[PDB]
């Protein structure tokens, strides 16, 4: 596709430096053209005599330009490689605050390949498209329109056998726009598929070592990317080279010196008439075949600029869809769903109605089976999915009119799947307040039972971790209910927390997380429910609806679908 | 590029490799000669009779219709020669990688594999013609058109000969000039490359941490840095190319010189000196040839450097037995196993030992961070020993085809990490040409025939990337329905319950104890109940047995089985 639309919205700002570009650009190569035509006065000045002192000044004046076209050329594709890596910066520093308000669901539909391509090598395939564009197709317009205008006017007898490979150069560059038009999209499709097998095949590799069929969608998505590479490059590296042989100076230079010996043997022309071709008939092929050769990266340059500016257009999280009032009701840090519908899908709903309220200084357990909308109440409480129906008010407010930065202030968190960023053990503790001094940090770890296992690495407290390089999957969760104890939060949502510790160990962070919350809101999501016997108030949840409310001795002495997901496991 | 890209290629393409060598040579002495051939004709052509300048163009167009032929043949058996670069690199790390030491796989070795198989795209099989082809013909050509000069007067090709010299220090000083700011540019874009992997992956703990704006992200200090870099590399990149400016001057000074110093002695006459012009512009041009293709130089280097450090990794040990028809059963056994991490603190286990009977289900428990998924690590193999050895129906299982043992265990890990597919498709990836019976078997086994009964488009959900679109507990079954579909006559269990509720993990434990198939089973257990089952408890504390034995007899006498559940 050839449409500028969504291409033109994007790369709005470079506005002017691409028309000052481009009279900046066809001003340059009318001083890399001005050395031939010197060239030219000289040889048809020695043929006839000009005594010295007259070739002295168009020898050095032609050695001189050489040199000022060659330095003043490179003085602009340096000033637009600058305004480029500005741009380019600009730009992907605009989309890495863009969608990091984007719901939660666009993110676990590209992954994490289809994302890191989307920054890094979509801002980076409009190089071509802003840097060297303009200058490669004001050039190759400038120069060979004016070079053989020049040259009709001294012969046009052999001026008109220099358009024979200009005429094969067009059909060899236009067979080619039109052949390669679906495989710059169709090779769009396979560098975001290859992104994905390599982010799922270094990660997965213990699956991988025991299993070995997994590896089979890897190993056959591979061979048909080598297949469509090669019957890609193929028809496409012979057709760019039988566009550089009808373009090459090598070519003009031996048309030129073919007509021109059948004009003069022939007595039709003079020998002195055929210098203005030899220096200046061999020059357009350069800007010609620069322009031929980059029309792919320009129509690269704008599917890539076409889903830059489809995601800058998405619908975010705003920080304002509706809030009542922030008053009359609820005390600070009193949670209140009310009517909650949610569903991941537009079709199929997870959670269906849930009323539920979390009082100040009260613990809620919200017990229920595997896969029955848990997970996804918190998350929607932590303003990852924006629901559908109904409201959620942390504190009397929406939580749709909280800044993002003034609710991530009120509610903390600890996910159910303990994922730490790639530093060192005190900056995994002090993530969410990055400033903890230094003896926080260790009161935190001194909480969660961690402290003397991160004072036995390597080097303490200042051992990079990273993505499970250390810290056994049973204490690198310990490791995240250390970061949401220190940076304490008036409400505390605690998931499937003590699921990889032992029965001696959870007991000690159960402890110490009794006597912090006195006074917070706790909302703790678990599994053993002999952990969960002493809270104020159980609700079970099954099939994303609430069946059931009290306080387990209530529970299991009135009703079932606790006394029988208690009795089965006493 | 030389020397390093000449080791990516196969031997049976060495026997065209050094075919392509010729046709290139042949490419560039047709070109010089074409060039050359220019200033006898010219001065013929001004001369008394212009007709004996037809015995002149015949050489001109033999020489330019052999440069046509011999510039598409060694363009036709370039891409031939990517075609089978790019396929045997990419096969020959895609082979390499699941042999790689599992503690090789750092935070900077598992960059440098993901740009390994990622990255290297449409620049492996456009090397050989972009890249080298262009050069070395540039390379070539001022030497060639010297030597060609020689016949003319041999002080113009004394004085083209000291023009290569000085092309070839231009290049060596603008790579030399820049090569430490293009290193730093490459660590640096890699950085962030790895930091927005990290910030897609990563997401919801970096927005409920307010580490998401780029102010503070870690992810913007990463893009400063990386454009802090690319500025740099800009700004060293210019003392190369005014470097290659002097060089095309000062050449073209002295070749100047010369042909004006013969013309005015008396040898060459004025038509000459007109050709001989143009013939010199031909010389200049691949001065400013090069001056394009060398970033492009360092990239590729770049690119194989790369390659070659995945292709160079430290594979696991691995000996040369088999089986007798798979095992049969077999019995576990540890002789005297010490293991310590790479990087880390000291050993983990250090002597322990113990025998596990054939065809029974056997518990291991202890506190957290006690070696139990390093245990599992090492029966499995994915592990080898740094002293004692792990023997596997009595055959040590470091003297085993890579193929042939790991075949003898289907683990079911801490972590689950489904991959990115449908339900049936991880399933099915550990036994894929399973029929539908023993596939209704395994994914009833492991209470997965509900989940897929209750989702709209069940069997064929997409799973996100890991687990994404699932629970934690849905992602751990369909784990374990996926490890019980595996012939392999050992089931390492590990946590395996810990997202499960009550009445699920009931269900999963009865059934995976309540297997047809006889197996050598072990657990890894934090829950009582998820146990309940295995006829010998093996309580390993700091990497220490502590105690073995039945259930029904660790907890009537007081041990740390006792009391590790009381309270
Ligand atoms: N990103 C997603 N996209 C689509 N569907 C999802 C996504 N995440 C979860 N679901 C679905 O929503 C349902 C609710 O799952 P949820 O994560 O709330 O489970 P849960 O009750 O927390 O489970 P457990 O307590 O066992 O961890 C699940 O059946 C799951 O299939
Ligand atoms: N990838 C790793 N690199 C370095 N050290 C590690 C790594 N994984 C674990 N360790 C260390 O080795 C020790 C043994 O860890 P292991 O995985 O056996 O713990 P675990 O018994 O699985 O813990 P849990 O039972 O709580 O899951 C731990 O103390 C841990 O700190
Ligand atoms: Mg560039
Ligand atoms: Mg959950
Ligand atoms: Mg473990």
């Amino acid at each position: 596709s050839w449409r500028a639309q969504a291409a033109s919205r994007l790369l709005a700002p470079l506005k002017l430096p691409l028309v000052l570009s481009g009279v900046l650009a066809a001003l340059v190569t009318l001083a890399q053209l001005a050395p031939f035509v010197l060239l030219v006065e000289l040889s048809r000045l020695l043929v006839s005599g000009a005594g010295a002192h007259r070739l002295f000044t168009v020898g050095f004046a032609a050695v001189g330009l050489l040199g000022t076209g060659a330095l003043l050329a490179a003085a602009l594709t340096l000033w637009l490689h600058v305004i480029d890596a500005r741009f380019a910066r600009a730009l992907r520093l605009r989309l890495l605050s863009k969608l990091s308000r984007l719901p939660l669901g666009w993110f676990t539909s590209r992954g994490s390949g289809s994302i890191k391509k989307l920054v890094t090598d979509d801002t980076l395939a409009l190089h071509y498209l802003v840097t060297h564009a303009v200058p490669d197709a004001v050039a190759a317009v400038v120069a060979p329109v004016g070079v053989l205008v020049y040259l009709f006017v001294v012969d046009w007898r052999v001026a008109l056998v220099l358009f024979g490979p200009v005429l094969v150069y067009l059909t060899i560059t236009s067979s080619l726009t039109i052949q390669s038009g679906p495989r710059i999209v169709q090779a769009q499709r396979w560098a975001e598929k290859m992104n994905g097998e390599a982010g799922s095949y270094l990660e997965g590799q213990p699956v991988i070592r025991v299993f070995g069929a997994a590896s089979s969608s890897f190993r056959r998505r591979l061979d048909e990317y080598i297949g469509f590479l090669v019957a890609w490059q193929r028809p496409l590296a012979g057709k760019k080279t039988l566009m550089d042989l009808a373009t090459r100076p090598a070519t003009f230079l031996w048309l030129i010196a073919a007509t021109g010996t059948l004009l003069v043997a022939t007595h039709r022309m003079d020998p002195v008439n055929l210098l203005p071709f030899m220096f200046l008939g061999t020059t357009f092929g350069a800007r010609l075949l620069g322009i031929a050769y980059g029309l792919g990266g320009l129509r690269t340059g704008l599917l890539a600029a076409r889903h830059l500016q489809v995601t800058l257009d998405e619908t975010e999280l705003a920080v304002r869809e509706h809030p009542r009032e922030p008053l009359d009701g609820e005390a600070p840090a009193t949670v209140v769903f009310d009517h909650v519908t949610f569903g991941y899908r537009p079709g199929v709903p997870v959670i269906q109605d849930v009323s539920l309220t979390l009082r100040p200084g009260t613990v809620t357990a919200l017990v229920g089976p595997s896969g029955s909308g848990k997970s996804t109440l918190a998350t929607l409480l932590a303003r990852f999915h924006d629901v559908e129906r109904g409201a959620i008010r942390v504190g009397g407010q929406d939580i749709r009119s909280l800044a993002a930065d003034e609710l991530y202030t009120r509610v903390g968190f600890v996910l159910q799947e303990a994922q730490l960023v790639h530093g060192t053990a005190a900056e995994n503790i002090a993530l969410a307040v990055p400033d903890a001094p230094a003896e926080q940090v260790q009161v935190a770890a001194r909480e969660a039972q961690i402290h003397d296992r991160v004072l036995r690495l390597p080097d303490g407290y200042d051992t990079v971790l990273g993505a499970n390089s250390g810290l056994s999957g049973g204490e690198r969760q310990r490791l995240t209910i250390a970061r949401a104890i220190l940076g304490d939060t008036p409400v505390l949502i605690l998931d499937q927390a003590t699921a990889f510790a032992d029965p001696e160990s959870e007991y000690l962070v159960q402890q110490a997380l009794n006597r912090l919350t006195r006074d917070r809101t706790v909302l703790v999501i678990a599994h053993r429910l002999h952990t969960i016997t002493r809270a104020d108030q159980i609700v079970v949840l099954d099939h994303g609806r609430i069946v059931e409310r009290g306080t387990h001795e209530e529970l299991l002495a009135a009703g079932g679908r606790y006394c029988r997901l208690w009795d089965t496991g006493q | 590029m030389i020397r390093t890209w000449i080791a990516l290629v196969p031997n049976d393409h060495r026997a065209r490799l050094i075919g392509f060598a010729l046709l290139a040579f042949c490419s560039v002495v047709a070109r010089a000669v074409g060039t050359v051939l220019l200033v006898p004709l010219m001065a013929a052509l001004f001369g008394e009779a212009p007709q004996r300048a037809w015995l002149w163009l015949g050489w001109l167009s033999a020489a330019t219709v052999a440069g046509w032929v011999l510039d598409a043949v060694t363009a036709r058996i370039g891409i031939e020669l990517g075609f089978a670069v790019l396929n045997h690199t990419q096969h020959d790390v895609a082979d390499r990688l699941p042999v790689v030491r599992l503690d090789w796989f750092t935070a900077e070795n598992t960059a440098t594999a993901r740009q390994a198989i990622a990255a290297t795209g449409p620049e492996l099989v456009g090397l050989v013609v972009n890249l080298v082809t262009p050069l070395t013909s540039a390379i070539l050509l001022p030497a060639v058109i010297a030597l060609a000069l020689l016949p003319i007067s041999w002080q113009l090709g004394v004085a083209a000969l000291a023009g290569v010299p000085l092309l070839l220090g231009a290049l060596w000083a603008s790579a030399a000039f820049a090569r430490r700011a293009d290193t730093a540019a490459d660590k640096a874009n890699t950085a962030l490359t790895e930091r927005i992997i990290e910030f897609a992956r990563t997401q919801q703990a970096l927005r409920a941490a307010r580490r998401v704006e780029p102010a503070r992200s870690l992810v913007g200090n990463a893009l400063a840095s990386q454009h802090t870099a690319t500025m740099r590399l800009l700004g060293m990149q210019i003392p190369g190319q005014l470097l290659f400016s002097i060089a095309s001057q000062l050449a073209l000074i002295v070749l100047a010189g010369t042909t004006a110093a013969l013309t005015i002695t008396g040898t060459l006459t004025v038509p000459e000196a007109i050709a001989l012009i143009v013939v010199m512009v031909r010389y200049l041009e691949p001065f400013t040839a090069v001056s394009e293709l060398a970033p492009a130089l360092e990239s590729t280097r770049a690119t194989l450097g790369r390659i070659g450090s995945v292709l160079t990794a430290p594979v696991m040990v691995a000996g040369s037995g088999t089986w007798r028809d798979g095992a049969v059963v077999p019995r576990i056994e540890f002789d005297d196993v010490a293991f310590g991490y790479d990087g880390g603190s000291g050993p983990v286990l250090d002597g322990v030992s113990f025998c596990l009977q054939p065809g029974t289900t056997t518990a291991i428990v202890g506190p957290s961070g006690c070696g139990k998924s390093t245990i599992l690590a090492l029966i499995a193999g994915l592990h080898q020993p740094t002293r004692g050895r792990v023997l596997i129906d009595g055959t040590d299982v470091a003297t085993l085809d890579a193929r042939a043992q790991q075949a003898v265990c289907s683990v079911v890990f801490q972590h689950p990490y489904l991959f990115h597919g449908t339900i049936r498709d991880n399933v099915f990836a550990a036994d894929p040409g399973a029929s539908d019976d023993q596939f209704a078997q395994a994914v009833r086994l492991a209470r997965v025939d509900e989940l897929i009964a209750r989702l709209p488009d069940g069997a064929n959900t997409i799973v996100g990337e890991a687990g994404s679109a699932l629970s934690g507990g849905e992602r751990q079954r369909v784990s374990i329905a996926r490890a019980l579909l595996k012939a392999a006559p050992v089931l390492l269990v590990d946590q395996a319950t810990s997202a499960l509720d009550a009445e699920n993990e009931a269900a999963v434990v009865d059934a995976l104890a309540a297997d047809p198939r006889s197996r050598t089973r072990v657990i890894v257990a934090h829950r009582l109940a998820s146990i309940r089952h295995a006829d010998r408890v093996l309580f390993v504390d700091d990497g220490r047995v502590v105690e073995d034995g039945s259930i029904s007899e660790l907890l009537t006498a007081g041990g740390r089985f006792s009391q590790f559940w009381r309270q």
